[PDB]
């Protein structure tokens, strides 16, 4: 016990620790970046202490120590929730975060504010921490919204980049979207079960869960990006590489899967919360993967496969399995994070080019790059015994054979299909075939930092999948026993999709010039949402705010009927009093009828 | 032959499929001289000022001040109580509140008979 | 009480016997002592109040409004110091008297046992704040902003006076602590509706209520930085405090009373929020933002659960701050390029870093971020409000979008892009403005840590 | 800053159209004030629609991240036209249809999972049987009731 | 059609002003002249 | 259309215009090179059959047509260059682009820090303080009655003298600071 919650808080305060010494500070620091590096693999080696401790006896407990505020019968404490989820998620983003810096260290080196983006990308990491260990509610609504705001400022690090700024005020708008749902969760679970905690709320277990889980899939919506509130993730692409490597793929974005399944046990029981994760997981899965077959921007194809594979898993809660989705959280992190960092090695490389179509012959004037990417996008695309086999596979195989939505599932196999399309697109592309950057080649891959910071995201995108596979404890049945076809589908259609997308850039080619078709459009403009919504949705909402609310009610009626109203009233009444003309005949014949009016019309004489 | 480009309000015609972008007539030229002679007039103005030595400050853009005093102070002076302006300032003003009303309204009336009735199930409601 | 009402009245010999160069430096430490001197008022119990005399008495409703109000006064003396730099000498000293004046009614405002003598000095505060207004604001509308300030409130505030004399003639005591126990039910009639309104509508003006809002964006825009830090941060909360105080007297009429007034605070802040997005004058913006901040305050005090009334003095202490020092901000931009307009001046963290970041912590308390009691005070309104109709949440949910939306807006327009080319008088940020945003911010963000002390008499 | 170059009333005479043309910086033949229906908009000049991404982003631009030059008269919703915000820019599809063709795809798939929840796939098996009646003590049972025994049998 | 002789002469007179601006912002080898520590 | 010496585009001009748009979209379409490289000779190809055409009413609308042509034929995300309006790394740098007269509000242990850089920056303010009535006087003797038509502006005539309104040219910040 004294083991393991004193390593426990260890890691969150040694976590903190950079932090206040770039606040408490006056120099020029001798490599800040360094020390907020060494910081955060030591605070790896420090959070496996823990997690082996966990894998031993499956040892859990709750760190409730600091009491912070009674509001009369909702007790809130300071509580850390070390579980199953914390024990894996901790290491595998500490892991993935050492590794962003040990590469940021290289591709932010001509940055003049290196010491802040460090600050920022640690509180980004803090923040993640408060959100993934957090066992009440308040407290991972601490850590949600700090992560947005850290998303916000990274997003807009160049912020005198206007595209950078209206990225990352996107990026906080969908998220604020999904925080109503949020805050409604807060709140059902706050009227109806008197609690924020999660034990409670767990030990209560409500039938009626409608309307909380309804909002928690709305908080997921926004801070997955699923479809609906999609567009900010493949956004948040204008930020600096190492931001998009951290948050944008790896750790930030499975949150809101990870909010699913932190209450897997209200939506086990919930088969319409199920349907719905379902539906909108295969919906997100078959889009962002569609929009990913056509782009140019390598950085948006990585963050169109981000969002499909958040697709995949917010399929794999809705089908009943969330430790299947857990499990496709920490093994994603690791090479998604890599298929960054070399998507990073070659836009440094070509001089922040990142147009694939400006690229190519980088297969052997990359050879390390080549190497990790065409590792990372098997990792992807399920490539046997390889990490993702070890998550996506089993999620293929589970979705096949269950009581399940059968348009939910074709979905989410053309989406399987579309993977293996956009990785050897990315591979094609990029790699193969002759150069089309220019002519003063600046190639150059040889720095230990880059070299070590993908290394280990490549031994983690070989072997992390099968080491914590055969780790973790079995939570539930594995469906192992299916016909052979339904066995070899996910293989199967992955080759498909390598086949098809090999005769697609075979095509490429050809001396022919076809014109583009409405499918292509489509696919290319992302599905037309970010054109319509992001100018019809402020339009209306700008001219509401200034025709309607500005200038209509509060500039012209609400001024006109209190104030302007009166005003000219007792000015008309005052020049009516004023207007005498200055004549006794006229003042004493007002007497005169003033004394009719009283003793006659009045009676004041009676 | 081509599908015609058909302009909305939130994605405008290109100047390059525009008619009257082709158009050689003088007067157009005039117009499009003149148009260059005020901006030119607008441009030395501002850039004798932006690029003198003893200026330290604001260089006042009077469009600016212009733009900012049409959009607050002078709205008032420039509204007429007539059919538009009553019919716009009631149903974007009193309709809402009458709409959310009625919501509400109708809302915690059902939920008060409910209660009342002992149906809302209320079984670990005591914070409020 | 007479501990803080006699040194606030001493320092207006402090300031009349100061030396010329000594009148800034010698009320600022003075109000600062006692400022410090405030939190022998949290002696709170967990059920009597702290009942000093007669005249006087304080629970945990008024203790931070005191606290916060006493905090206010060295803060209004730092950022007015330097715009009042040319100012005539008596001039200046009349300028901090009506600062001393104004905490002085304020602070026995907040502490008046009995209601009409809440009603005097909730009244006597308007004279110190219509003369700074009218006599050191900047522009020709202050002179008309003074007249909108004035008669929205005496319009409200005369048929209270009248109700609270009913009461005097009713009960027979207007002792707030006899009201407690002496409370009589009051029911259904035409005599008890035009009773509701007359006992609320004075605090509806102040709050301001939307659609009686309009003295507010000229008021707090035409002020000179001490006069609209004074009326954000404490003369809305008048309103709030004695809405708090009036509603024992007025169930359970207020249960169908509230529904029109709360249907307009919640589409209210709706519309003021949205406001916001088109508001080309900061200040003006900063103002719309108050107006939208205190519709909630609004519906929760109108609700009247323990739930809603501590979020409601939970985000009147929050909005204080934000509020006080957002106009500072503002402030700092204006002596600097002289124009209010938020366009102008733009890319200033390129220029101004140390200051962009309090832009920064500013906005995110204006947002409120987690867990600022600026959140504590919206998400405790915002269940409480859920737990009255479940509906409520879309509209609070909507706000809290559009809150984030001018937040950062204002972030993004004043701080981030390219610099404006033809501004080059933006000088380095003075100790003294670093220094004002940071007594707003550190206390602010310090009362995250033990926030119980601004949770209000049911905690 | 003075009187006659702040904005006034609406133009109403020719000369008086020509005076606040000649006070907004632009030609009387371009100057188009907002129609007089009482809104409040006064004389301000009607300006084009059109946002500021759709500007000469390589002209020497007087305020260049905004795209507008000194003494150029600012449309009435210039901070609505900002490139933070609404863009007005000619799409590479026409507008009805890229609506068509994303509500179509929308409606399409949301009534497939509709067809596909009302028509599910499954396996060729049973329901899964657990011991000691469906497990009636764990799923929290009250152990002073005694429920239906539920068998399970071999096969 | 490409420059007018005035524009020619306004962009070399603009170059070698910009050049020289340029190659002043080179900095001395003593410079920056740090304080001691 | 929009220029600032020009009042307007000339025919010849908006010919060119559309030529260079029409290659680039047909590299955007056209990856690879020799590809490109094969339909951007057969687009030449197109645009040199009407070069040698008198009739400037036929030519305009044959110009019409081939824009037509090509806005049913362009990419929907043509290459952008980086540093170019719409890239990715387009004004990324503008907030390093800290502007001169800041280094005049420098306190003087950090003035002392460079001396050298900041005497020579004085020669440089007193070398534009001492051109600037000159080139003010050079402005207005130049300029015609009722302003001037296009914002081009004239260079130093004298030797001595320095072209006018040329600071803002001149110490402009770099594109890398
Ligand atoms: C009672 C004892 C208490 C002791 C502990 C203190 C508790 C908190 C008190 C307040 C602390 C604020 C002080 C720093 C910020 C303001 C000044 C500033 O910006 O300086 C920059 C400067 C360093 O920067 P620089 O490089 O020199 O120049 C800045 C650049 O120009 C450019 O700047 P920049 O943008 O790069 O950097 C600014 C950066 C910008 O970063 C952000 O804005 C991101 C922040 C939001 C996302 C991440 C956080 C999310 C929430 C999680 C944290 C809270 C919960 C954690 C617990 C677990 C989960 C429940 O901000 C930070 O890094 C600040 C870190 C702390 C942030 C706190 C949250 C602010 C967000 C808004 C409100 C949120 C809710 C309230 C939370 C309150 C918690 C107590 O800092 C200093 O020099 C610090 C000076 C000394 C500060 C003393 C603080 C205490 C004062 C109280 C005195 C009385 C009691 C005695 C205690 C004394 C302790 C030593
Ligand atoms: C480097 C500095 C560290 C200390 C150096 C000097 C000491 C050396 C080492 C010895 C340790 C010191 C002695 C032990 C510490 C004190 C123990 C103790 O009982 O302390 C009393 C208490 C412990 O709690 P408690 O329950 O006894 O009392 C709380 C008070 N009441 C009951 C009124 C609510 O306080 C603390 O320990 C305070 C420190 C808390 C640490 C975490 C701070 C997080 C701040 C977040 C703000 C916002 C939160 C919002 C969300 C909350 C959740 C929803
Ligand atoms: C800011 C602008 C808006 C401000 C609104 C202010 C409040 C609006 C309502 C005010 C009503 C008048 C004062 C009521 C005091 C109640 C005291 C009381 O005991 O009432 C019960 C008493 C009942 O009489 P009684 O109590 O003597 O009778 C004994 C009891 N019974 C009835 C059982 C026999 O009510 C009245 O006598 C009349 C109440 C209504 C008065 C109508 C005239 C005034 C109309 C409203 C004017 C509002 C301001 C106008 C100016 C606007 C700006 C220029
Ligand atoms: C993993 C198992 C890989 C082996 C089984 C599938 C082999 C296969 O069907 O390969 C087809 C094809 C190569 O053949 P093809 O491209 O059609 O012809 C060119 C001649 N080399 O295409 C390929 O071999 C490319 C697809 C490889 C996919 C590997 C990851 C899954
Ligand atoms: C009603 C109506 O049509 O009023 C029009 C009338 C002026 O009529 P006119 O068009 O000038 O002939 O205008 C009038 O009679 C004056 C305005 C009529 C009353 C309007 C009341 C609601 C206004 C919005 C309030 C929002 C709060
Ligand atoms: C909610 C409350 C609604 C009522 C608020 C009070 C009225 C509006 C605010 C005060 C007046 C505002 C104002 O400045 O009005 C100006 C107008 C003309 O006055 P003038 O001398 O031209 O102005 C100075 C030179 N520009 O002044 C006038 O036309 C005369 C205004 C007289 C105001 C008296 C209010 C008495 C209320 C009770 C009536 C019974
Ligand atoms: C514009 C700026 C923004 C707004 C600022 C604030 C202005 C509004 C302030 C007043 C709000 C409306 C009045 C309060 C409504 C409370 C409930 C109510 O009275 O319902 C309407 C009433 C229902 O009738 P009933 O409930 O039977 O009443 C008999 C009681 N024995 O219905 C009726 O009896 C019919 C109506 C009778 C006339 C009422 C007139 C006096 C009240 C309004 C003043
Ligand atoms: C589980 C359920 C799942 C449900 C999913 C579906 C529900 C949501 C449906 C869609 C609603 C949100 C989408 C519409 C708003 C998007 C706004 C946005 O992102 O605008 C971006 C725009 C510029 O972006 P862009 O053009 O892409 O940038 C390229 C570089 N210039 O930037 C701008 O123009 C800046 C504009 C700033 C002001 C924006 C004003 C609009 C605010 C809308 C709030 C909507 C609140 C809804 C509340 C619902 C409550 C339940």
């Amino acid at each position: 016990m004294n083991l393991f919650s004193s390593l426990t808080l260890v890691t969150l305060i040694l976590l903190t620790m950079p932090i206040a010494a770039i606040n408490f500070n006056t120099h020029k620091f001798t490599n800040y970046p360094l020390y907020v590096k060494t910081t955060i693999s030591c605070a790896f080696i420090t959070s496996m202490i823990p997690t082996m401790m966990f894998i031993h006896t499956g040892q859990e407990m709750i760190i409730s120590n600091w009491h912070w505020l009674t509001i009369q019968t909702l007790k809130l404490s300071l509580s850390f929730k070390m579980d199953f989820f914390s024990m894996m998620f901790v290491p595998v983003a500490l892991f993935v975060t050492w590794s962003i810096m040990e590469f940021s260290m290289w591709y932010m080196h001509s940055d003049p504010n290196i010491n802040q983006f460090f600050k920022y990308l640690l509180l980004f990491l803090i923040t993640m921490l408060i959100l993934v260990t957090a066992n009440n509610l308040f407290q991972l609504f601490i850590g949600w919204e700090g992560v947005g705001i850290m998303s916000f400022l990274l997003i807009g690090w160049w912020y005198g980049r206007t595209d950078a700024n209206t990225a990352a005020l996107q990026a906080i708008l969908y998220n604020r979207i999904g925080d109503i749902g949020f805050i409604l969760a807060m709140a059902w679970f706050l009227i109806n079960l008197n609690t924020w905690d999660l034990q409670q709320i767990f030990m209560l277990n409500p039938n009626d869960s409608n309307l909380p889980l309804m909002g928690l899939i709305l908080a997921a919506t926004g801070k997955s990006a699923q479809f609906g509130l999609h567009p900010w993730l493949p956004s948040a692409m204008e930020g600096p590489t190492p931001v998009s490597a951290l948050l944008h793929s790896s750790t930030m974005v499975v949150a809101g899967i990870f909010l699913l399944i932190r209450f897997y046990p209200l939506t086990e029981n919930n088969k319409f919360g199920q349907s719905i994760m379902l539906c909108l997981g295969a919906m997100t899965t078959l889009f962002t993967a569609m929009c990913a077959l056509t782009q140019n921007d390598i950085k948006k194809i990585i963050a169109f496969s981000t969002s499909s594979q958040l697709g995949l898993m917010m399929v794999t809660i809705g089908i009943n399995q969330p430790h299947l989705a857990f499990l496709h959280i920490c093994t994603h992190a690791f090479f998604k994070a890599m298929l960054f960092m070399c998507s990073g090695s070659i836009i440094h490389s070509l001089n922040d080019e990142q147009d694939i179509r400006k690229m190519g012959g980088l297969f052997k004037a990359m050879p390390f790059t080549t190497t990790a990417l065409i590792i990372g996008s098997l990792a992807l695309t399920g490539m046997p015994f390889l990490t993702g086999f070890y998550s996506k596979d089993l999620i293929i195989e589970s979705a096949n054979t269950s009581y399940t939505n059968a348009w939910a599932l074709l979905m989410t196999l053309v989406a399987t299909s579309f993977t293996a399309i956009y990785s050897t697109r990315i591979i094609f592309f990029a790699l193969l075939g002759q150069p089309r950057f220019p002519t003063l080649i600046n190639i150059n891959e040889n720095n230990p930092f880059l070299i070590n910071s993908i290394k280990r995201l490549l031994i983690g995108s070989l072997f992390a999948g099968f080491i914590i596979s055969n780790n973790i404890p079995p939570m539930t049945i594995p469906q192992m026993t299916m016909p052979h076809y339904l066995k070899m589908t996910a293989l199967t259609v992955t080759i498909l999709g390598f086949i098809l997308a090999l005769e697609i850039s075979n095509t490429t080619h050809y001396l022919k010039f076809n014109y583009p078709s409405n499918t292509f459009k489509f696919s290319n403009l992302l599905g037309y949402y970010p054109t319509i919504m992001h100018r019809l949705t402020p339009y209306m909402n700008l001219t509401m705010s200034q025709k309607s609310a500005s200038s209509l009610l509060d500039l012209i009626w609400l001024e006109t009927i209190l104030p302007k109203t009166i005003s000219l009233a007792q000015m008309k009444m005052s020049t009516t009093i004023t207007s005498q003309k200055g004549l006794i005949k006229l003042y004493f014949l007002s007497f005169l009828i003033t004394i009719l009016i009283s003793t006659t019309l009045l009676n004041f004489h009676e | 032959s081509f599908p015609k480009y058909e302009p909305s309000r939130l994605a405008s015609l290109p100047t390059t499929l525009d008619p009257a972008e082709y158009d050689i007539s003088s007067e157009t030229r005039k117009a499009q001289a003149e148009r260059l002679a005020i901006r030119s007039r607008l441009k030395r103005e501002y850039q004798l000022q932006y690029n003198d030595p003893s200026r330290r400050g604001v260089v006042e853009d009077p469009a600016l001040i212009r733009w900012t005093c049409a959009r607050s102070a002078n709205v008032y002076p420039n509204f007429r109580p007539n059919t538009k302006t009553s019919l716009l300032g009631a149903l974007f003003g009193i309709g809402p509140l009458i709409f959310w009303y009625y919501v509400f309204k109708t809302d915690r009336d059902r939920k008060e008979k409910l209660i009342q009735e002992g149906k809302l199930d209320r079984t670990f409601n005591i914070s409020y | 009480m007479l501990k803080y009402i006699i040194p606030t009245m001493m320092l207006m010999p402090l300031t009349w016997l100061s030396k010329n160069s000594m009148i800034w430096i010698n009320t600022t430490l003075h109000s600062l002592l006692i400022s410090l001197t405030s939190l022998l008022l949290l002696n709170q119990f967990g059920d009597n109040s702290l009942n000093f005399s007669l005249t006087f008495f304080s629970d945990s409703l008024s203790t931070p409004l005191l606290i916060l109000t006493m905090w206010l006064l060295p803060l209004m003396l730092m950022a007015s110091q330097h715009h009042l730099s040319k100012e005539n000498l008596a001039r200046k000293k009349l300028f901090i008297s009506m600062l001393i004046l104004l905490q002085l009614f304020l602070i026995m405002t907040f502490t008046a046992t009995e209601l009409i003598f809440f009603y005097i000095m909730f009244e006597a505060t308007l004279v110190p704040t219509l003369i700074i207004i009218t006599r050191w604001g900047n522009q020709t509308e202050r002179l008309n902003a003074g007249l909108y300030f004035l008669f929205y409130t005496l319009a409200g505030s005369l048929p209270l006076l009248v109700a609270l004399i009913y009461i005097q003639n009713t009960m027979g005591s207007l002792n707030f602590l006899i009201l407690q126990y002496w409370v009589q039910p009051m029911p259904n009639s035409w005599s008890n509706t035009f009773m509701w309104l007359a006992c609320m509508m004075a605090f509806m003006v102040k709050m301001p209520l939307y659609g009686l809002h309009l003295w507010l964006p000229k008021a707090h825009v035409e002020a000179p930085i001490a006069g609209s830090m004074v009326l954000a941060a404490i003369l809305l909360k008048l309103g709030g405090y004695g809405m708090m105080r009036i509603t024992l007297l007025l169930n359970p009429i207020t249960d169908f009373m509230a529904y029109p007034f709360i249907m307009l605070s919640l589409w209210g802040m709706i519309m003021t929020s949205s406001i916001c997005l088109r508001q080309t004058d900061l200040k003006s913006l900063i103002a719309y933002s108050s107006v939208s901040h205190m519709a909630l305050v609004i519906v929760a005090i109108l609700i009247q659960t323990p739930w809603s009334y501590m979020g409601a003095t939970a985000l009147m202490i929050a909005h204080g701050l934000t509020s006080s020092m957002l106009f500072c901000l503002a402030n700092s931009n204006y002596e600097r390029v002289h124009s209010r307009t938020m366009i102008l001046a733009r890319g200033l963290q390129t220029l101004l870093p140390l200051m962009a970041a309090w832009w920064l912590l500013a906005s995110l308390t204006n947002l409120a971020l987690p867990p600022s009691i600026n959140l504590i005070g919206e998400l405790f309104v915002v269940m409480s409000t859920f737990s009255w109709s479940n509906i409520t949440i879309i509209l609070m949910g909507l706000n809290m979008v559009i809150t984030a939306l001018y937040s950062l807006y204002m972030l993004i327009t004043t701080q981030r892009g390219k610099h404006t080319h033809h501004i080059n008088n933006i000088l380095p940020s003075f100790t003294r403005e670093n220094a004002l945003m940071s007594l707003h911010m550190l206390p602010l963000l310090l009362l995250s840590l033990n926030p119980k002390i601004i949770l209000g008499p049911l905690y | 800053i003075t009187k006659d170059m702040l904005p006034g009333p609406y133009p109403k005479t020719p000369e008086e159209r020509a005076a606040a043309a000649k006070k907004y910086n632009m030609r009387v033949e371009d100057y188009e004030p907002y129609p007089d229906d009482g809104m409040g908009y006064g004389d301000y000049p009607k300006l084009p629609d059109r946002s500021q991404q759709e500007r000469d982003p390589w002209y020497d631009w007087d305020h260049p991240d905004l795209r507008l030059n000194w003494g150029e008269p600012m449309h009435w919703d210039l901070d609505m036209y900002i490139r933070n915000r609404v863009d007005t820019s000619p799409t590479p599809v026409n507008w009805n249809l890229m609506c068509k063709h994303l509500f179509g795809f929308v409606a399409f798939m949301l009534f497939m999972f509709w067809v596909g929840e009302t028509y599910p796939t499954y396996q060729p098996v049973g329901p899964k049987q657990y011991p000691y009646n469906n497990l009636y003590l764990e799923r929290g049972g009250d152990p002073n009731k005694e429920p239906e025994p539920v068998v399970h049998y071999e096969i | 059609s490409g420059y007018t002789p005035d524009e020619k002469l306004r962009l070399q007179q603009l170059r070698e002003l910009r050049r020289r601006w340029l190659k002043d912002q080179e900095l001395s080898p003593r410079e920056p002249v740090l304080p001691p520590r | 259309a929009f220029l600032p010496s020009a009042a307007y585009l000339t025919h010849q001009q908006k010919v060119l215009q559309l030529y260079k748009r029409a290659l680039r979209h047909l590299e955007s379409r056209c990856v690879h090179r020799d590809k490109y490289r094969y339909f951007a000779c057969l687009l030449r190809a197109r645009f040199d059959e009407h070069k040698n055409e008198k009739d400037m009413v036929k030519a305009t609308q044959l110009l019409r047509e081939a824009e037509k042509e090509f806005w049913h034929g362009q990419h929907p995300q043509p290459y952008i260059f980086p540093e170019s309006p719409g890239g990715t790394s387009y004004e990324r740098y503008e907030c390093y682009k800290v502007p001169e007269w800041c280094l005049d509000d420098w306190h003087p242990s950090e003035k002392a820090m460079y001396p050298d850089y900041f005497a020579k920056r004085e020669q440089w303010k007193k070398l534009r303080r001492e051109s600037w009535e000159r080139e003010v006087k050079q402005l207005q003797e130049e300029t015609p009655v009722g302003g001037p038509r296009t914002e081009a502006l004239p260079p130093a005539r004298k030797q001595g003298d320095l072209p006018p309104l040329w600071w803002h040219i001149v110490t402009r910040p770099r594109e890398r600071p």
